[PDB]
RNA sequence: CCGAUAGUGAACCAGUACCGUGAGGGAAAGGUGAAAAGCACCCCGGAAGGGGAGUGAAACAGUUCCUGAAACCGUGUGCCUACAAGUAGUUAGAGCCCGUUAAUGGGUGAUAGCGUGCCUUUUGUAGAAUGAACCGGCGAGUUACGAUUUGUUGCAAGGUUAA
RNA sequence: UACUCGGGAGUCAGACUGCGAGUGAUAAGAUCCGUAGUCGAAAGGGAAACAGCCCAGACCACCAGUUAAGGUCCCCAAAUA
RNA sequence: AGGUUCGUGGUAGGAGAGCGUUCUAAGGGCGGUGAAGUCAGACCGGAAGGACUGGUGGAGCGCUUAGAAGUGAGAAUGCCG
């Protein structure tokens, strides 16, 4: 028998034009040029999901660095005596704590300094 | 998840004003750039104006080391055919102090919108006395 | 007052009747999950740990096991005819926070 | 002599910002009321400075 | 409250005529018509009529104040295109296109 | 009828090349790159 | 076995229209409705074309008339945009606007980080090497008869029929 | 792991870097061998950018930690040690 | 069925398991109280893919187990519109 192709083509087509929404002109329209715009952007969401933490993490040490200053310390000497004391907050928390609870933050500044 | 960034316009900005004499340019400059990007708080956020407004006095006695006030070159072009211009730094800290602190601060902010807006809020002067007294600044060591 | 607490791999900063999402935990919807890894609580008085505050531990209850909203995984390699598609969905339990002791 | 590239519809649409057309000067008649050009004669009631044309 | 006319199949090319359907939309219909009268293009009679026809089965068929309409919207679309040919130089021809447009135009009070 | 089921094993599913290079048989269909054994009925004799 | 780009070149006044001095080459083009009941009459217009009224289950079935995708052309509007250097996204992220197959929801996005299309052919291509204006349909390892190897089943020193 | 027997292949244009030679001028991102590596067919980090150099091999997710080469005045994370 | 250990970059290429399309046979169904097709959605599966709800449409079509193929297009200065 014969088989005649329809109904598929258009659908798996169409599947791609729609996850192309949003995009610059024929990005948006036109399969040939959507598809290849659907393929980088998978592509790059799967390298940014790489990127994101070291990005957080940067910003974090930064945030302890500048709260660390103002308490007489750097972040090394901070970092060095905080693992000297057996004590293990994170970035993440401890610049939480910068920007939020800032007396907690001289309470541990406050701990390293004593185990240098 | 959870982590803090500043709102445009929450963090409460300073004036400050800083006496340039006998300083090199680039101690100075490297400096104010930190301040100016809002480095020294624990509240920056890279996408957000979080620093604070600079006034420098005295620049016409920044300091330059080695032979730099007859050996050191800034350059322009017009763009037109052979359109290249040269001046030292030594007769810019004679005539146009405020020019040559404007381009040392301006090679080390970010080079995009926000490093834009961020080189407006220098102010610069050759003598002892600046122009916003109302803006009550603050006097600042490096 | 509030804890820092160590679950799934990483630390979080928890206060009463506060609604978490960590990573799956045995146990079912209703039951009572008691976290003893604190290493700080803060509050009035700070309680630094050595990397543990001793004896101190924080109680919850367990809401839902779900999975997360589905993401799409792609990677091809231009000029080498290669493709790859994958579909993923991660497993949470969602709790809320009971008492810090 | 040749377009290198096709042009876009954003750019087409920017170059037809000003292939309009303006809107005629015309004012009512004191005679009739209908409206006409200024300095032209009234083709609804052949006048033009108050006098018959 | 609404009335519309319509004329399809105009053998004029839609862009000549949307240039002038532009500096009539949202204007009271007498000043509607007479920009249309001092405009000298050749799309304006036919809009003109097509103006003419709305108010007057607006006012016909629905009994509304024929001194308080304004134009509501008015537009171009396309129509069925004439292919055509032109003969060149080195025995080659070259096609033409004859386009038609519909006009519609749609008043209302205040 | 509606039931039937050969015996395992003795019934196997054909292989399509030329479909799509998710199978591994996608563009040059197994056969390399511009030879004579590339090219349609090419190829020597026996010996 | 095909189902209107298929099946005859030809489902329709087809070896026709058209091209060529000639021998010769050689198309496109199916579908109102169950029934014409195929829109009396009024209104704008020279007409074409509309708006009512009427027929019908349906007129958004009105004599290229079942359905009616995409390219392409328009009208309206929620969010953004006139100091900015952009393979046009992605990650972070305010502000504004909504309210779903109800779930660590939807639209748009100031600003910040990162980021040189796809294919072919190559030692090596973002390549200033090749191909593609865009959208749609069509378009490439098959069958017959022999050989060999693997799997399965029946019988087994036997097994098996061809015409 | 090795070997033996059987079914199915693709490959016969290679490149650079270090070391040992020829040719060349003790030239060449030259040419031709021997030996090891990487690319080819390998993403990630460092050499500004930069197949072949240095570090190191991507099953998927995380707003967790420690290190390599390379770094710690500002652009730009970390010592104005 | 459960453990323990070692693994899971990849071109030419080898091996395996599947998705979807048209038709046939049997079983069992849906459908004018609205089939296929078409449009739109914030749903489900590891992928190819599969449902549910509403609009349009106006008469046919799924599911299960097998069988057979004119069997899946983004590129051919491809053919036709
Ligand atoms: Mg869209
Ligand atoms: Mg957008
Ligand atoms: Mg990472
Ligand atoms: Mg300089
Ligand atoms: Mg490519
Ligand atoms: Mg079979
Ligand atoms: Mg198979
Ligand atoms: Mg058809
Ligand atoms: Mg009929
Ligand atoms: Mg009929
Ligand atoms: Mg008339
Ligand atoms: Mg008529
Ligand atoms: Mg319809
Ligand atoms: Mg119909
Ligand atoms: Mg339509
Ligand atoms: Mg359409
Ligand atoms: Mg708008
Ligand atoms: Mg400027
Ligand atoms: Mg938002
Ligand atoms: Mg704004
Ligand atoms: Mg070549
Ligand atoms: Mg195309
Ligand atoms: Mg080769
Ligand atoms: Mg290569
Ligand atoms: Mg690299
Ligand atoms: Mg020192
Ligand atoms: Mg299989
Ligand atoms: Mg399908
Ligand atoms: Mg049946
Ligand atoms: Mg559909
Ligand atoms: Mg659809
Ligand atoms: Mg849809
Ligand atoms: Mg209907
Ligand atoms: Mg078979
Ligand atoms: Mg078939
Ligand atoms: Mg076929
Ligand atoms: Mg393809
Ligand atoms: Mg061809
Ligand atoms: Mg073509
Ligand atoms: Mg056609
Ligand atoms: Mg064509
Ligand atoms: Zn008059």
């Amino acid at each position: 028998p014969r088989v005649k192709g329809g109904t598929v083509t258009r659908k798996r087509r169409k599947k791609i034009v729609k996850l192309a929404k949003g995009y610059y002109g024929s990005k948006h329209l036109l399969f040939k040029v959507a598809n290849q715009a659907v393929m980088k952007s998978y592509q790059y969401a799967y390298r940014d999901r790489r990127q994101k933490k070291r990005d957080f993490r940067r910003l974090w040490i930064a945030r302890i660095n500048a709260a660390a200053r103002m308490q007489d310390l750097s972040y090394s000497k901070l970092m060095h005596g905080l693992k000297l004391a057996g004590i293990d907050i994170n970035r993440k928390m401890l610049a939480d704590l910068a920007v939020n609870d800032i007396a907690s933050f001289n309470t541990l500044a406050d701990s390293a300094k004593k185990a240098l | 998840r959870t982590t803090y960034m500043a709102k445009p316009g929450e963090v409460e900005r300073k004036w400050y004003v800083i006496d340039a004499t006998g300083v090199s340019l680039g101690r100075l400059s490297s400096e104010v750039a930190s301040i100016l990007r809002g480095k020294n708080k624990p509240q920056f956020t890279p996408h957000i104006d979080t620093g604070d407004f600079v006034i420098i006095i005295n620049a016409g006695k920044i300091g330059l080391t080695g032979k730099k006030a007859t050996d050191k070159i800034y350059y322009r072009h017009s763009q037109y055919p052979g359109g290249l211009k040269s001046r030292t730094a030594g007769e810019m800290r004679t005539n146009n102090p405020e020019k040559l602190l404007e381009l040392s601060i301006k090679g080390m902010l970010p080079k995009n919108s926000l490093g834009r807006q961020l080189f407006k809020k220098l102010h610069v002067y050759g003598g002892s006395e600046h122009e916003h007294a109302a803006q009550k600044p603050e006097v600042y060591e490096l | 007052m509030y804890a820092i607490i160590e679950t799934g791999g990483k630390q979080i900063k928890v206060e009463a009747g506060q609604e978490i999402y960590v990573e799956k935990l045995a146990g079912e919807v209703g039951d009572v999950v008691t976290f003893d890894k604190v290493l700080f609580v803060g509050g009035d008085s700070a309680k630094v740990g050595v990397p543990f505050v001793d004896g101190a531990t924080v109680t919850a209850k367990v809401e839902k096991q779900g999975r997360a909203k589905k993401l799409t995984v792609y990677k091809y390699k231009p000029k080498k005819n290669y493709h790859k598609k994958q579909g993923h969905r991660q497993p949470y339990t969602k709790l809320t926070i009971d008492a810090i002791n | 002599a040749v377009p290198f590239r096709r042009t876009s519809k954003a750019k087409k649409r920017k170059r037809r910002t000003h292939v309009k057309l303006q809107l005629p000067g015309m004012n009512e008649c004191s005679n009739c009321g209908e409206y006409r050009l200024s300095h032209h004669v009234c083709p609804e009631c052949g006048q033009y400075d108050g006098k018959d044309v | 409250t609404s009335a519309k006319a319509v004329a399809k199949t105009v053998r004029i090319a839609p862009r000549k005529a949307r240039i002038v359907i532009d500096l009539i939309r949202g204007k009271q219909v007498g000043e509607a018509i007479a920009i249309l009268k001092y405009t000298p293009r050749s799309a304006s009679p036919i809009i003109e009529k097509v103006l003419k026809s709305a108010i007057a089965n607006a006012e016909h068929n629905y009994d509304l104040d024929i001194n308080n309409l304004v134009v509501e919207e008015a537009f171009v679309d396309e129509g069925p295109t004439l292919k055509r040919f032109r003969p060149r130089a080195q025995g080659r021809a070259s096609a033409i296109n004859k386009r038609t447009s519909h006009i519609t135009v749609v008043v209302s009070e205040v | 009828l509606h039931e039937l089921k050969p015996s395992e094993g003795s019934r196997k599913e054909r292989n399509r090349v030329g479909r799509g290079t998710g199978s591994g048989n996608g563009k040059t269909s197994g056969r390399g790159h511009k030879g004579q054994k590339a090219r349609s009925g090419g190829g020597v004799r026996l010996g």
